[PDB]
């Protein structure tokens, strides 16, 4: 196949995996905002 | 009299226990007799003393009456064959006795028992006890 | 049951108990039936009950409360089997190192707070040491970006079979519900970022997956509905964005130097309004805390009234009329500022009484920020709105503006998006010259004012501190009024002033503003949720082309997620589901005039809103409640066939008829929330009475001073509760003391009523000073209005969805307090249902 | 004095009572119901005193573990002293790899579940209803 069927085909019976990547990107996203919205809050100091 | 009809308060147990007994099938239930003795517990008496009395007349008639229901022999037969009883070893006399207490018809019994102290609160018994023994009483006529 | 028959059956003693006992229920209204049965069952409960039992004895004293629906004097045949029921019901779902896991709870709970602060500590702490190499760093920031957004584009857009779907649906739930309880703004992030990757991932599947092409009808009516949840879509991400990281910014000190203060020009627009409106504004206005030589209080009169006039000169404010009443208060605003010098103007609408700290309290920053050219305080309104007022909930619930006042400008502020609402606001006098003054092409004037301050590159701040508070609308039609010409002037700013397209405006500040006009928007996506499940039950057509266990397990993690993470973040400013009441009481009204303006921008005329009327009767508006009741009435017709396509209908689609069917009691619950609020209630007092505790004293004729606590003040008199024995009779004339510092103030005053401690207090008629100083030691105070902003309750979204459902029920109540059809006649045959309903959610006790 | 004051629901034992439920509807417990309801009742025999109620607790806790072993198909502790000499020469590497293939982290995790389940719904609903309602009917249905 291509490439993102392979992928969804590889994670289709793996709803607990993908459960574990959403909470992962989820905490990267999140902390990576907070870090972000503090440095955008400095730049308002500036 | 309405004042002075007192409810069956703990021999509704006697009965309860002797009903679940008859269930079982080890008691040969003599439905007259114990309807008769329900009705001397259900007498209406005046006098808290003739209360106190009732209920020591009234333990040794259950209980001779339960033994009379029960497949037990009579004491004439255990006190003549008692003699042959008392030379048996204390390990033998356990045994026996373990064998012959079935310890699930005590817990029943057990369970009965908080039962009936948790119903006795919310329903009278002695209403069924009656009720039972009145059928029971026109099976055996039919 | 007098029958001959019972007189020969019973004793005496026993026929004559039941016959009283019989006698006993007629008189209260039952049925012969009904009442020989009651007797007989009591019977039958003699006998098999001991009622003389401490257990029944009990029960039988609070029958009253274990069994509110049943009436004991009263009895009904079916009364044993809803005795049963509610027994059932107590003995089941009825209760309102175990005990160590409660403290400990609260141990952690005390703990949350100290590990709180230990971990900013840290946050400095790791920042003591964040740092490394700019360009890698940005790589490594930014390696973190692509990673993470790859694996939310995989959880967004995977297949899943059914099983699969509710496992990671679960998860998923299980993950927020934890989150939830953290502490902090980080776990408001992470319930934004799940939110978004839930609600993603259900517009995904709706694009890819649930249209269908083969039915002409289904596929229209499915567009249609995949345009309203694109749009609700596109607000919750944009709404998100908005309200991510609330600024909450701190007044700046002025300098000791009151030399260096700037000179301010204060502004009082009036059109139309009464004398007695705008006298409290000024009265206050010349109560503020500034040098007066620097302190320019201006009535800007656009009636060209003489009492207005002679009222400016007997109080020693400036005056200025016009004789052209173009552009209403914006030109009325731009006439003034040709004769006005300061270097800043204020703007308060004629009914907002400012406090004396309005200017120690936001001029700071304006000394700090040399590009700050505008500070938004708070619209408080010490009157009830007439939402807040027809649902008897003023103070109980936070009123539709407080979302947009308490939470949404202070996310603005963030963004350097903060616009101006009108009034309770100071601008910098150069910037607002440079742009031409206010903005006059738009009835929303003070809005795209802002907008072309910051595409000159200024600045704007927000402090969410009250500093004034005014009148709200008196009625639901003057509301919907306002909002429509709200509604009309945002998307005219939209067409004419385009955010996303013109020039000067940051990206953020561009996001800000398209969500603001956005919001006005959203009348016709919810006529068409309100509408979507009619089109399955009476045209056939499916709107969602999929099975209808695969619409549960996508729309439920969706709207369970978006309303997780608004409680969280909105839930001391907007209680859950409120906003759908709010939202479809002005949908069908800002629909047509939003519409018109986004095709043609320069059709509106300015209305003025009045303000200061009595509604001396309850009534209903039955010009404003005729779409909310023609919506009902469709929706019946749709619960009507929904129940004959039940039982007549294929068996294949009985679950897709269940699912609408939810979706059509959801939406008549919410319409019966919109028709509660159009029932106007009674407004019996001219002035509105403000709550307020500050210690007074009391005078007497005879000298004797006795301490009180004022509990509330109106423009007309005050309740006080006076500490200790006063013998003060009614009708007495007694002089009221307030404090304003360290200086001392007599009002004349009568005693209107005397209940116990608790004495009304009628205002004698005062001199102007006297007025000025009550208006100064009551309305102006410095902390009247900052103190109510924070006694709203936490949303709970279980308890606002069953308050939703007990209005819903009192608007079809309200729909009932007044129907043009059987649309009563049918609560009538709701509410029997309904005493069956107080019989079934079990009363808890 | 009604001994009504002194009956109390079987508080923490409710949860006993679920797991034993969840076992034996999964196939791993030989549930003998009389016996388990004698334990039942013994728990919620009425005590007027505080003393009593301690001293049912100190009691219940051999025979609920008592019955729950017996209950289960474990190996008497007899056969476990007598084999147990021969568990005792097995290498620490060999009892974990044991364990772990005894232990399913699946049941764990559901008696983990219960048990917040149990929490919160004792919040709710009078679970003591329910576990005695459900003991009733495991005994009918062996007496059917």
């Amino acid at each position: 196949l291509p490439w993102f069927e392979r992928v969804w085909y590889a994670l289709a019976n793996h709803p607990i995996l993908l459960a574990v990547l959403a909470a992962i990107s989820v905490i990267l996203l999140a902390w990576v905002l907070w870090r972000l919205l503090r440095i955008i809050s400095r730049r308002r100091l500036n | 009299l309405w004042q002075y009809w007192r409810g069956l308060s703990g021999w509704n147990f006697y009965f309860l226990v002797k009903f679940g007994l008859l269930w079982a099938g080890y008691l040969n239930f003599h439905p007259l007799l114990n309807l008769v003795f329900a009705a001397f517990l259900l007498m209406p008496l005046p006098r808290y003393s003739l209360h106190r009395l009732r209920h020591w007349i009234a333990l040794p008639i259950g209980f001779a009456l339960f033994w009379h229901d029960t497949w037990l022999p009579g004491p004439e037969s255990i006190m003549s064959q008692g003699s042959q009883v008392a030379g048996f070893s204390t390990d033998y006399l356990i045994d026996l006795v373990t064998r012959f207490i079935n310890w699930q018809m005590i817990g029943a019994i057990f369970v009965l028992l908080v039962a009936w102290l948790f119903l006795s609160q919310w329903i009278r018994i002695t209403v069924f006890v009656v009720a039972i023994l009145l059928w029971l009483n026109v099976l055996t006529l039919a | 049951m007098g029958s001959i028959l019972t007189r020969w059956l019973l004793i005496p003693p026993v026929n004559a108990r039941l016959i009283g006992r019989y006698r006993d229920y007629r008189r209260h209204g039952a049925s012969a039936f009904s009442a020989t049965l009651g007797c007989f069952w009591m019977i039958l409960a003699w006998i098999f009950i001991p009622l003389e039992h401490p257990r029944w004895q009990r029960i039988r004293a609070e029958h009253k409360n274990l069994y509110p629906h049943i009436n004991a004097s009263r009895p009904r045949p079916l009364d044993p089997v809803r005795y049963l029921i509610q027994t059932c019901w107590l003995l089941i779902g009825a209760s309102r190192g175990l005990q160590n896991i409660r403290g400990r709870y609260h141990q952690w709970m005390n703990e949350l707070p100290e590990r709180v602060s230990h971990k900013t500590q840290h946050l400095d702490e790791k920042k003591e040491l964040g740092h490394l190499s700019a360009g890698a760093r940005r790589l490594i920031l930014g390696i973190i970006v692509t990673f993470s957004l790859i694996l939310a584009l995989i959880c967004v857009t995977q297949p899943f079979n059914p099983l699969a779907q509710f496992i990671f649906l679960m998860l998923l739930w299980g993950v927020a519900l934890i989150v939830r309880r953290m502490p902090g703004r980080f776990s408001a992030l992470m319930l934004i970022v799940l939110s978004l990757t839930v609600s993603c991932r259900y517009i995904w599947w709706r694009y890819t997956s649930t249209l269908n092409w083969d039915d002409p009808v289904s596929l229209v009516c499915g567009l249609i509905l995949l345009f309203a949840e694109t749009y609700a879509w596109i607000v919750l991400v944009l709404g998100y964005f908005q309200v991510v990281w609330p600024l909450n910014r701190q007044p700046v000190p002025l300098p000791k130097d009151m030399s260096l203060w700037p000179s301010v020009d204060i502004f009082v627009p009036t059109y139309n309004e009464d004398l007695n409106v705008v006298k409290n504004t000024i009265y206050a206005s010349l109560g503020i805390d500034w040098p007066k030589d620097k302190l320019n209080i201006w009535i800007l009169d656009d009636g060209g009234r003489e009492e207005f006039r002679q009222f400016a000169q007997n109080v020693g404010v400036k005056y200025i009329a016009r004789t052209t009443h173009e552009h209403a208060k914006a030109g009325n605003i731009n006439n003034a500022l040709k004769y006005a010098k300061g270097e800043f103007v204020s703007i308060f609408d004629c009914d907002h009484v400012p406090t004396r700290s309005f200017l120690q309290m936001t001029m700071g920053w304006f000394l700090k920020e040399k590009q700050l050219a505008m500070m938004q305080t708070p619209h408080h309104f010490f009157s009830p709105d007439p939402f807040e007022r027809n649902l008897g909930r003023f103070r109980k619930t936070p009123n539709e503006g407080t979302l947009f006042y308490g939470l949404v400008q202070d996310g603005n502020d963030m963004w350097d998006a903060t616009f101006f609402c009108g009034s309770c606001a100071v601008i910098r006098r150069k910037p607002l010259d440079e742009i031409g003054g206010i903005a006059v092409e738009t009835v929303t004037e003070d809005a795209h004012t802002s907008l072309r301050l910051h595409r000159r590159g200024y600045t704007s701040a927000y402090m969410r501190i009250p500093q004034a508070a005014g009148l709200a609308t008196e009625s639901l039609s003057a509301h919907i009024g306002q909002r429509i010409r709200w509604a009309r002037g945002m998307v005219q700013i939209f067409r004419l002033d385009n955010p996303l397209t013109g020039k000067g405006l940051k990206f953020a500040q561009r996001l800000c503003y398209v969500n603001a006009m956005f919001h006005f928007l959203s009348g016709i996506p919810r006529l068409i949720f309100l509408t979507a499940p009619l089109a399955f039950l009476l045209l056939h057509a499916y709107i969602i082309y999929a099975p209808a266990l695969m619409i549960a397990l996508f729309v439920l993690p969706h709207m369970i997620h978006a309303s997780l993470t608004n409680s969280k973040i909105q839930g001391k400013y907007r209680h859950s589901f409120w906003s759908e009441i709010y939202e479809t009481v002005l949908a069908w009204y800002i629909a047509p005039p939003t519409l018109v303006a986004l095709i043609n921008p320069h059709k509106g005329k300015f209305n003025v809103t009045a303000k200061g009327g009595l509604v001396e009767e309850e009534y209903v508006d039955w010009v404003i409640s005729r779409p909310y009741i023609f919506l009902v009435l469709l929706n019946l017709v749709g619960v009507a066939v929904g129940i004959w396509r039940y039982f007549y209908g294929p068996p294949t689609e009985m679950l897709t008829v269940v699912v609408s069917m939810v979706w059509v009691f959801y939406n008549l619950i919410v319409l019966g929330g919109a028709v509660a609020v159009s029932v106007e209630s009674k407004q019996v007092r001219r002035s509105h009475r403000v709550e307020m505790t500050m210690p007074a004293a009391i005078a007497r004729e005879d000298g004797h001073l006795f301490s009180c606590t004022v509990q509330d003040f109106s423009d007309g008199g005050l309740g006080i509760k006076i500490n200790g024995q006063a013998q003060i009779l009614e009708g007495q004339k007694v002089n009221l003391l307030l404090k304003r510092g360290q200086q001392e103030y007599v009002f004349p005053t009568q005693v209107a009523r005397v209940m116990g401690n608790e004495v009304g207090l009628k205002l004698m008629p005062l001199t102007t000073q006297q007025h000025i100083d009550f208006v100064q030691c009551t309305f102006a105070r410095a902390d009247t209005w900052a103190l109510w902003q924070d006694s709203y309750p936490e949303d709970k979204p279980l308890e606002s969805l069953l308050d939703i459902l007990k209005l819903g029920f009192r608007g079809y109540r309200h729909l009932a307090e007044f129907a043009p059809s059987s649309v009563k006649g049918i609560f009538r045959v709701l509410t029997s249902l309904v005493s069956w309903v107080v019989s079934f959610i079990p009363r808890r006790p």
